[PDB]
């Protein structure tokens, strides 16, 4: 389990999980409140 | 070409065609004085530069005058 | 558009300037090349050696820049 | 009009390249740094770093926001 | 610049008019009830409280009956438009500092490892969570490394190629 | 003696390699110091010979990772069959095929992306697609979504034996070097085993199920009421019903009355007229002969029994007078080098991919693909591109094979030696062709173009002007068309209306029609030869000079992969055979850029449009024959005309593609920054970067530095070929779907 | 049996006899030629390759030049392009023999075309042989019985 | 050239009596009936002359280039 979630941590699959996130995360606040141009 | 292709191609190339001339009966009758190499590397980029230059010139030059004076 | 078009003018000055700009300044020498200046303004490289040196050159950094001023012209 | 304001936009773009090309031939072939020791041409030199990561930094602004504003448009 | 308000543009009215009218003519070929149906009447729906949105924020809108965003800082508090750009600006400065803080974190502590480069491609998990918890606090510490003089290293201590 | 020999347990399963990033490598194992280590990790890879020089670890690896090939290639189509089962109008499609687009792509609603769910029919909305699966399912005879659900299912269960028997026969069941030696045996059975029982089998599927729901489709039954195949399967009579020879059962294929079997394996040729594709009885029996050939030719060699060949003997018995030793010394290196191994078969398949093209275009073998044209298009195009990158991959594997794998001492006097002893003619004679070829070829476009602007057009190569007509092809075409009269009489029509006779329509639109040849054909065609011995010429020349020039004399020394060897000698840049291929790539996509354009704009000239009682009114109106025999005309009313499509495409369905046009174009752009450039350049750039973050402290530990010179040059050639071919894609899908 | 062998048994000039360059046919054939003729005077074989090469040059000039159509204009138009054509390849072959000059075994003599006075007088001979060739081409178009 | 010339009806009849054999007239038969039909003007684009005659010489030049090979490659070992 050591050595997997090593490789859990090396940077590209950190970078697909933040990525993930980042973009999931962006997705569902334009679901939630569609079509944001101005504060 | 001169940009993307870099000079050991066609040195390589070049030297095969010196190969040709001199084995080809009728014309290694003739001879080069200077002997064929390929353009220099920093030649080549000069003379890609040139061809970009004056082709960006030249299709610019035809549209603006021809889109221009086909309507005025 | 005329705002969006002036800041792409802006990126062309600033782009063609910056690589005439550290052509000219590392143009004397630069840490992959400390002794540039004993080689001249225009030479084809310095080999493939110390990770290779394609365009190290201050001639080269003009031939660079050439393209991004004829892309700003343009 | 149409042509003539091209036609010297692109004459000044060259010879903008040249002048920086001739100021890079400076560099290499007449500066004496002991003739210049301390003045705004040593200077210049001497935070050459500062003034191309500077450059490369607003270059780098212009283009990832002028592209971005265009591609969000598109 | 001689704007005019969005919610009184003619133009803006004639573009929501126009682009509900295309989506309309578009929903007439499905029966009602329908998956496609369903879908073109929520778009429509978003369009309209998009255009009332716009609208009601108080946005400008030039001859092309578009929004027109106001960014000088001066006739954004004046006249309403912090909104566009000037709170946009702030928040995104905030997120960025925090980002570019929570990396420098990083690097910082990692440089003191045995093995600095493992750090950099086999991610501390949980140093980097702690540390990215922590930036929401970058512009005090910050500021405080400005004025200490901790923040920049000093010029004898960075390599420069020969001039 | 040909057996089963396998190492019990050879590596152990375990994620510990996993953790170690370049574990494989003994370079790059100890870990980075530059941000070079994180590419080099990347490009090295999959080089298993570069890992270890132990024959037998690198072919279980290969063998292995064709496992894992295998598996993806199963989970890409099961979830073709999942999204047609699950987000398509494929069963709407199925009630009515000439005006319902196929879709079985549906996004979700967000950013406003909703409006690429294009109004395709059948009361559905999606993206419509053009890689041709509903024709391919339709004629296997699926009519429902619970089979494309129970494909998908079996193909997901398949991809995980797939992936299971890769770990299998690495981690725990690994045959040695001997069992892949086995090329008699593995010739043997896959040759009878896997094409000649793949045929026998798929004939059978035709016969017993493609074959009676095709023909009920066909007869405007509603595919809600067809029975399904199983009732073919358990009742004769209704099988009878639709072919009475079914009632005579299996008899008369023992007692050798074949021809009793006529009503479904046939020999009509041409098109079926209902649906504009090949007939199913012919492909039956096409399946059938094809799996009794394959039959007959896995028994060719020697593996256990004393009868066969044996591979060895056949080559080392073909020599001659003009050829020294022949072909000694060849079983050697293609049972000792993979490498070897994959330039053929990259070479032969990737010209099998465009064969394929132009056999699929020509006779359309899948009910309602002809008068899809989007999917025409496409598959044509797609096939194209993918033989085009695996020749290209020939070239390189047999530069590899030559740099690594050749030894001087195994080949004397054979046919290797004497072609590496007369290289320089081959280039020569080679450079010669290309140069005439492309006079010959270029500027006769050229004297058109200058003739046509100097108000000249009788001085033109044109048809209405000094022709060149291809009289061999026409003549071909000619032969073709009256074979079934004489050299193959039992053949009703000819293989394709492409040769002559009448035009196939199906729904108002052309399926299929005769393709007549003049002046542009003759020029196009020339162009074809030039650009494709262009690429030859360099691909060729990259293997024949990969270890050795009057220039480099130990090129070999230096490996298939190295940026240059210096300034010197007058600068020798991009020497080595992987330059080669780097070059090679772009004449590739030069070549296979006029040959898919050349498809498109003949097809859309000359074939393809709508019936009238007039005659056929096609899409451009038969402007190739009049335009395309000077540039300007491609430019104008091949680019210019076409592109309105995909320019226009903002605010509807298509805009996807309008965008992906921009982009592709940018791409493009991008990769010259690669390609003219070089790295002394951004790695001084790169130094004063870093020492603005050395000033704020953020200097990273993995010290950054320019692209390699070769990664400059893949990185910019990836960069093109991924520009110029997706503005093609959206060029080509927008006009197609648009006005098809 | 091997039809291939190092040129003159010599396996390290870079050349191979092959039946293409050395069949008793191909080199029979070679030898005769006028270029190929070492003890013979440069202006006489000069002479018989100008014959040879201004007659076959005006082919193309007549039937695809500009005044191809054109009856009577084709045929001299055609001769007086193949005479400019001559008379530029003259220039190039007297420039050559200017710049190009400033042993050999089967032992032989050099040619004495491979000389700047050898290589001028074979350019005179080529000049006039091919100004003759032309002229000979277009009395040939004025009396052949089945040109057209 | 080396070819070893042999003068060689064994091949300009080992095909041409073969391509002489009636089958539903012959061959060689037809070819030459062709040729003195087109010989009463080139051939056109729809006359069986050109299969005829690439048919008959593919067969011939086959038979031919078999025949030395076989004559020779006896000779020198097989
Ligand atoms: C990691 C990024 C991320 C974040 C922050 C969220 C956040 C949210 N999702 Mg979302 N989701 C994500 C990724 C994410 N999702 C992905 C990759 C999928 C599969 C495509 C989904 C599929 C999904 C569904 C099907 C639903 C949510 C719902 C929700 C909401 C309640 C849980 C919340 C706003 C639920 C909802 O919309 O609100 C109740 C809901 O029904 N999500
Ligand atoms: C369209 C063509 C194109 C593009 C986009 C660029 C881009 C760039 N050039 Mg290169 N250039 C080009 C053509 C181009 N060049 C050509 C033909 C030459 C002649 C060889 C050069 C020669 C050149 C020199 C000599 C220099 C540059 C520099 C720059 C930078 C300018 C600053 C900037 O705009 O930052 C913004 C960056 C961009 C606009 C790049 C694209 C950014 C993308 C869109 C970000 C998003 C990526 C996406 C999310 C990732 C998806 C990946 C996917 C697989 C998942 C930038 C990286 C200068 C530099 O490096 O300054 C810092 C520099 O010194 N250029
Ligand atoms: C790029 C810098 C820049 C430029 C060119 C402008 C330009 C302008 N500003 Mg803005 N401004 C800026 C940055 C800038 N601003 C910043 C950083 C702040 C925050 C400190 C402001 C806060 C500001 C205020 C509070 C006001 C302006 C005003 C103005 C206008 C008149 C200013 C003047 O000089 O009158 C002499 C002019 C359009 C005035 C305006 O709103 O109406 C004319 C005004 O009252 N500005
Ligand atoms: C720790 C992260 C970090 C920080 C604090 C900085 C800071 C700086 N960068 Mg550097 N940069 C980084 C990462 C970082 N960079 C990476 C990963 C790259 C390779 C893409 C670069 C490439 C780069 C260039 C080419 C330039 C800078 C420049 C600059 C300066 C101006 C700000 C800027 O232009 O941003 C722009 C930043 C980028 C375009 C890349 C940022 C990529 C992400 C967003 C940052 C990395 C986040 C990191 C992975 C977080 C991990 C932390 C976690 C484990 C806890 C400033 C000194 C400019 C200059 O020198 O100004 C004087 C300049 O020209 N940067
Ligand atoms: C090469 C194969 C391939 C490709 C390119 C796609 C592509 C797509 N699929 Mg299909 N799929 C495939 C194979 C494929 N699939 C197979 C083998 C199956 C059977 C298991 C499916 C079953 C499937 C379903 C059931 C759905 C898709 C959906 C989608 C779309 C959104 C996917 C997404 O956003 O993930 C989200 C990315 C994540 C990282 C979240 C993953 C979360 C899960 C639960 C794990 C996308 C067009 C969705 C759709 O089209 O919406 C209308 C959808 O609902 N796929
Ligand atoms: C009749 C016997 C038979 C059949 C059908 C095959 C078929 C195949 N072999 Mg070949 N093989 C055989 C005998 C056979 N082999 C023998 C006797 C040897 C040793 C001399 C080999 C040595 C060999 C090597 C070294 C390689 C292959 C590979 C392949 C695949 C080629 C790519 C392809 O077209 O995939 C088409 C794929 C399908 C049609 C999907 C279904 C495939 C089924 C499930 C496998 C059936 C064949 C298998 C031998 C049956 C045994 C069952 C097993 C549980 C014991 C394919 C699966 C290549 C590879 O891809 O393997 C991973 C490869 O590298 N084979
Ligand atoms: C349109 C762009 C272009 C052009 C014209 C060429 C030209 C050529 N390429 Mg280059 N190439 C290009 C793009 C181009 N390339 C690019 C972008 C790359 C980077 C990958 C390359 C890389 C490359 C490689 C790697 C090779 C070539 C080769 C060739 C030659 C092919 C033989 C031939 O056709 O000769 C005929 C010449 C032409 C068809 C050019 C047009 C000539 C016109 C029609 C004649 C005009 C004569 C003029 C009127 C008389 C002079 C009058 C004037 C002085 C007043 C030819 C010189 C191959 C070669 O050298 O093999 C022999 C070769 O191996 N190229
Ligand atoms: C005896 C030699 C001879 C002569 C004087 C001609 C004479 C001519 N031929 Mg002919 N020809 C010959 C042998 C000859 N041909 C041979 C061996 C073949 C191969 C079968 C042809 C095939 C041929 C074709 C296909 C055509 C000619 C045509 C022509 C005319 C142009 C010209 C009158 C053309 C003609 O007949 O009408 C314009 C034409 O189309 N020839
Ligand atoms: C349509 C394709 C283009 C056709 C014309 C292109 C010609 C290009 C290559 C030049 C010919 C090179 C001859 C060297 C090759 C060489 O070694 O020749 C010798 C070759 C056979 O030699 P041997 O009898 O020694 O061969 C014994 C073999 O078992 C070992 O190769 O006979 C030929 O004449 C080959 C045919 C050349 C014509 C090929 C036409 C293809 C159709
Ligand atoms: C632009 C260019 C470069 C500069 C390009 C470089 C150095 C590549 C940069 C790639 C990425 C963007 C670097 C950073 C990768 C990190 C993993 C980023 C982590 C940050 C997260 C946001 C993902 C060369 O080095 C070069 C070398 C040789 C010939 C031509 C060129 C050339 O044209
Ligand atoms: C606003 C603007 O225009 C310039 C501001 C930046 C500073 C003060 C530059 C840095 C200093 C710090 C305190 C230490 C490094 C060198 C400097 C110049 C003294
Ligand atoms: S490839 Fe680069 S380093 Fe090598 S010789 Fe050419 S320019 Fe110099």
């Amino acid at each position: 389990m050591k050595n997997f979630t090593t490789y859990l941590s090396t940077a590209p699959v950190v970078a697909l999980i933040w990525f993930t996130f980042t973009a999931g995360l962006l997705i569902e606040i334009n679901r939630f409140f569609p079509d944001p141009l101005v504060f | 070409m001169f940009l993307i292709s870099w000079r050991g191609y066609w040195q390589e190339l070049i030297e095969t065609l010196a190969w040709a001339h001199e084995r080809t009966p009728l014309a290694n009758l003739v001879r080069w004085r200077d002997k064929p190499v390929a353009l220099s590397i920093v030649q080549a980029r000069l003379v890609g530069l040139a061809h970009f230059s004056a082709g960006y010139i030249l299709t610019y030059a035809a549209f603006l005058i021809a889109s221009t004076s086909g309507k005025f | 558009g005329d705002f969006l078009v002036h800041h792409a003018i802006a990126l062309g000055l600033h782009t063609t300037t910056l690589i005439l700009v550290k052509g000219a300044l590392d143009a004397r020498g630069s840490k992959l090349m400390p002794d540039k200046k004993d080689f001249g303004y225009s030479f084809p490289c310095d080999g493939p050696g110390r990770g290779g040196t394609c365009d190290i050159s201050a001639w080269d950094a003009f031939y660079l820049a050439v393209f991004w001023m004829l892309n700003t012209i343009g | 009009q149409a042509s003539l304001y091209t036609h010297h936009q692109y004459i000044a773009g060259f010879i903008l390249c040249g002048a920086f090309a001739h100021g890079a031939i400076f560099f290499v072939r007449d500066y004496d740094p002991e003739q210049n020791k301390g003045n705004v041409l040593a200077r210049i030199l001497d935070h050459k770093e500062a003034v191309i990561s500077h450059l490369s930094w607003v270059s780098l602004f212009l283009g990832f926001h002028t592209l971005g504003l265009y591609v969000h448009n598109d | 610049s001689g704007l005019t308000p969005c919610s009184e543009s003619k133009g803006f009215a004639k573009r929501q008019k126009n682009e509900i009218k295309a989506l309309t003519k578009r929903l007439k070929q499905y029966e009602e009830g329908s998956a496609p149906s369903l879908a073109l009447k929520a778009t429509i729906e978003r369009t309209e409280k998009r255009f009332a949105n716009y609208g009601n924020a108080g946005l400008l809108c030039g001859t092309d009956g578009l929004p027109h965003l106001i960014s000088d800082p001066g006739l954004a508090l004046r006249f309403g438009h912090a909104g566009e750009t000037l709170i946009p600006t702030v928040g995104f400065l905030y997120i960025a500092g925090w980002i570019g803080t929570a990396g420098r974190d990083y690097l910082i502590a990692s440089k003191g490892e045995a093995k600095p480069r493992e750090k950099e491609y086999i991610i501390d998990v949980p140093l980097a969570l702690k540390i990215s918890a922590q930036g929401a606090g970058w512009p005090f510490r910050v500021i405080r490394e400005l004025q200490k003089g901790t923040l920049l290293e000093k010029d004898s201590n960075i390599t420069v190629s020969p001039r | 003696k040909v057996k089963i020999v396998v190492d019990g347990n050879p590596v152990e399963t375990s994620f510990e390699r996993w953790a170690k990033p370049g574990h494989f490598s003994r370079t790059l194992s100890k870990g980075p110091s530059t941000t070079t280590w994180i590419w080099n990790l990347h490009a090295d890879a999959h080089d298993f010979d570069s890992h270890t020089s132990d024959l037998e670890e690198i072919s279980r690896k290969v063998f292995s990772a064709h496992f894992g090939q295998l598996g993806i290639i199963l989970i890409w189509l099961s979830g073709m069959y999942f999204h047609g089962a699950r987000f398509s109008n494929y069963e709407a499609w199925l009630s009515d095929p000439i005006h319902i687009k196929p879709s079985a792509q549906v996004v979700w609603p967000v950013v406003g992306q909703e409006i690429l769910n294009g109004d395709v029919g059948g009361g559905f909305q999606g993206v419509q697609i053009t890689s041709g699966f509903f024709q391919l399912w339709r004629a296997s005879g699926i009519t429902s979504e619970l089979q494309l659900y129970s494909t998908a299912i079996g193909g997901l269960v398949l991809a995980a034996a797939m992936f299971f028997a890769g770990w299998f026969h690495y981690h725990k069941a690994a045959p040695k070097l001997e069992w892949f030696q086995n090329v008699e045996s593995m010739l043997n059975h896959h040759l009878a085993g896997l094409l000649g029982l793949g045929s026998l089998a798929w004939a059978g599927h035709q016969i017993h199920v493609s074959l009676p729901i095709n023909k009920l489709l066909d007869a405007g039954v509603d595919p809600k009421e067809i029975p399904l195949p199983h009732e073919f399967i358990l009742n004769r009579d209704l099988m009878a019903q639709l072919y009475p020879s079914f009632s005579k059962g299996l008899a008369p294929f023992f007692t050798i009355n074949w021809s009793e079997y006529s009503d479904f394996l046939t020999f009509q040729g041409g098109l079926n007229p209902v649906t504009g594709g090949l007939w199913l009885s012919d492909q039956a029996h096409h399946h059938l002969a094809i799996a009794v050939l394959f039959l007959v030719a896995g028994h060719q060699y020697r593996t256990n029994w004393g009868i066969g060949h044996s591979i060895k003997e056949i080559l080392e018995a073909h020599k001659g007078p003009f050829t020294g030793e022949g072909h000694k010394g060849l079983y050697e290196i293609l049972t000792t080098s993979w490498h070897a191994q994959l330039a053929i078969n990259l070479a032969l398949f990737g010209s099998l991919s465009i064969i394929v093209a132009h056999h699929m275009y020509s006779m359309p073998p899948y009910p309602y693909l002809a008068t899809d044209y989007g999917t025409q298009l496409s598959i044509f195009t797609h096939h194209t591109w993918i033989g085009g990158f695996c020749i290209v991959g020939a070239g390189a594997h047999a530069a590899i094979f030559m740099v690594r794998d050749y030894d001087p001492t195994n080949n004397y006097n054979n046919l290797l030696d004497r072609v590496i002893r007369h290289r320089d003619a081959i280039v020569s004679h080679l450079n010669w062709v290309c140069i005439f070829l492309g006079f010959h070829s270029f500027g006769l476009y050229i004297h058109n173009d200058t003739m046509s602007a100097l108000g000249r057009p009788q001085d033109m190569f044109s048809d209405t002007a000094i022709q060149l007509q291809p009289v061999f092809a026409q003549w071909i075409q000619n032969t073709h068309l009256s074979a079934p009269q004489f050299t193959a009489p039992n053949a009703l029509a000819p293989t394709s209306p492409v040769w002559g006779g009448d035009v196939v329509a199906v729904g108002g639109k052309v399926a299929a029609m005769p393709i007549t040849l003049g002046t542009a054909d003759f020029m196009v065609h020339h162009i074809h030869a030039f650009t494709i011995h262009v690429t030859v010429l360099i691909l060729l020349k990259g293997v024949l000079y990969a270890r050795s020039s009057r220039l480099i004399p130990d090129k070999a020394n230096l490996g298939f992969r190295f940026p240059c060897d210096g300034p010197g000698r007058g600068g020798t840049c991009q020497v080595s055979a992987w330059d080669h291929v780097f070059l090679g790539l772009f004449w590739m996509y030069n070549s296979l850029s006029i040959a898919i354009f050349h498809f498109s704009w003949k097809m859309q000239s000359d074939v393809w449009g709508t019936v009238n009682s007039t005659g056929v009114s096609h899409i451009t109106g038969g402007n190739f024959s009049q335009s395309a025999n000077t540039i300007n005309g491609w430019l104008r009313d091949f680019l210019w005309a076409q592109s309105s499509q995909v320019i226009q495409s903002y605010g509807s369905a298509l805009s996807a593609y309008g965008l992906i046009f921009l982009g592709a174009h940018f791409i493009w752009a991008f990769s010259l920054m690669f390609l003219f450039s070089g790295r002394g350049y951004w790695q001084e750039l790169i130094e004063s970067i870093v020492w603005a973050h050395n000033k704020l402290k953020v200097a990273p530990s993995i010290q950054p530095r320019a692209l390699s010179i070769t990664q400059g040059r893949a990185v910019g050639v990836a960069h093109y070929l991924l520009g110029g071919i997706a503005t093609t894609w959206s060029f080509f899908l927008a006009r197609i779907i648009a006005v098809g | 049996q091997q039809v291939i062998q190092p040129i003159n048994g010599d396996p390290f000039i870079g050349m191979l006899e092959t039946p293409v360059t050395s069949s008793p046919l191909v080199a029979g054939f070679l030898s005769n030629l006028p270029a190929y003729r070492i003890g013979v005077s440069p202006l006489l074989r000069g002479v018989e390759i100008g014959l040879v090469h201004g007659f076959l040059v005006t082919g193309p000039f007549i039937k695809l030049g500009p005044l191809r159509n054109i009856p009577g204009v084709a045929e001299r138009a055609g001769c007086l392009s193949g005479a400019g054509l001559v008379v530029i390849l003259a220039v190039a072959l007297t420039i050559y023999g200017a710049s190009a000059f400033q042993g050999v075994k089967t032992e032989l003599q050099r040619d004495p075309l491979q000389t700047a006075d050898g290589w001028q007088k074979f350019s005179a001979g080529w000049l006039v042989g091919g100004l003759s060739g032309v002229a000979w081409a277009w009395i040939l178009t004025q009396t052949l019985p089945y040109y057209s | 050239l080396n070819k070893d010339p042999l003068v060689f009806v064994l091949g300009f009849l080992g095909w041409t009596i073969p391509a002489n054999i009636g089958v539903s007239n012959s061959l060689f038969g037809s070819f030459t009936q062709s040729i003195g039909e087109n010989l009463a003007q080139g051939p056109p684009i729809q006359d069986k002359f050109w299969l005829l005659l690439v048919t008959y010489h593919v067969g011939l030049f086959l038979t031919l280039l078999l025949g030395q090979i076989g004559v020779q490659g006896r000779k020198q070992g097989y």
